[PDB]
């Protein structure tokens, strides 16, 4: 058993939180990808005696139709696990080069420890394409999923619009939420995107509140 | 700009009068009143400018006028006469 044992079911709990997140998102992922068990996780991406063989995890995901009438130019997500603790500017100018040839939209990287700052001068490096940075640790976990985390949710263009025409608002009379919020990562929220905070309350039974992005 | 006025039709505030309002145009007309101005009521035997006011305000006999201005600075008038007074 040793410590082989939980560092193989701590990384199973963080992928479920990726399967987690890349379906909330708004791609097409099965509740069977998500509630995937720690045997046949085992079965699917452990080498020639049992250990992690993080390279094969590696998975692009696909928008939902709802996804696409709602934000039509959301394209498709690449996630990538590697099996370096340390990611260096080599292993990383390979995932950059694959976005930007499969015309993909969004990439997350979900690195072991740590990225050396040679690799990260190559994250903006891509646009239209964005880069997102992910620890593997932080994800064993998913926050969304706390007694206190109320349901966030992305508006469009139209939706935000609305929202301020409606209230007579500028953008900064907005409640803000900072780019960095662990619910704005999780929704991968751009500057600007607004997220609806839906929450119980003690007066009312529902309150929805706004929060623009920083 | 004069888009800041918001048409009758299309018009979101309270029907009702606001516990301000009340306490505003009564004391707005009372002062009035009270500098001998026109009393719109029959004052039955009424000497107190309040309570004449306060008799102009339920007869609806007050010709003022409220300028509800929201946070933009666009406003909805509303009359003393189409204010629903519950309180």
């Amino acid at each position: 058993d040793q410590e082989n044992e939980r560092n193989i079911s701590r990384l199973w709990r963080a992928f479920r939180t990726v399967k987690e997140m890349v379906k909330d998102r708004g791609y097409f992922i099965t509740q069977e990808e998500v509630e995937l068990p720690l045997e046949d996780f085992k079965a699917k991406y452990c080498d020639s005696m049992g250990r992690p063989q993080r390279k094969m995890m590696s998975f692009q995901a696909n928008p939902t139709e709802e996804s696409i009438s709602k934000f039509p130019d959301m394209g498709s997500l690449w996630v990538e696990f590697c099996d370096e603790p340390s990611v260096g500017v080599k292993t990383m100018k390979t995932f950059v080069i694959h976005i930007q040839e499969k015309n993909f939209q969004t990439g997350i990287f979900v690195y072991q420890n740590n990225i050396t700052p040679s690799a990260m001068k190559l994250v903006p490096s891509i646009p239209p394409a964005t880069i997102e940075t992910f620890n593997e640790a932080a994800l064993v976990v998913n926050i969304t999923h706390h007694e206190l985390v109320p349901k966030h949710i992305r508006l469009s263009s139209d939706e935000k619009r609305e929202l301020l025409k409606r209230y007579r608002l500028k953008e900064s009379q907005l409640p803000r939420i900072q780019r960095a919020d662990p619910v704005a990562l999780y929704l991968g929220l751009k500057r600007g995107e607004v997220v609806k905070i839906i929450r119980k309350s003690e007066t009312s039974g529902r309150y929805a509140s706004y929060r623009i992005c920083m | 700009l004069k888009e800041k006025a918001i048409p009758k039709d299309q018009r979101a505030t309270t029907p009702y009068m606001t516990k301000y309002e009340r306490a505003r145009i009564l004391g707005t007309r009372a002062l009035q009143i009270s500098m001998n101005a026109p009393v719109f009521v029959d004052l039955e035997g009424e000497t107190d400018p309040l309570r004449i006011a306060m008799k102009e305000l339920a007869e609806k006999k007050i010709p003022l006028v409220i300028r509800r201005y929201l946070p933009d600075g666009s406003f909805e008038d509303w009359s003393v006469e189409e204010l629903i007074v519950d309180l």
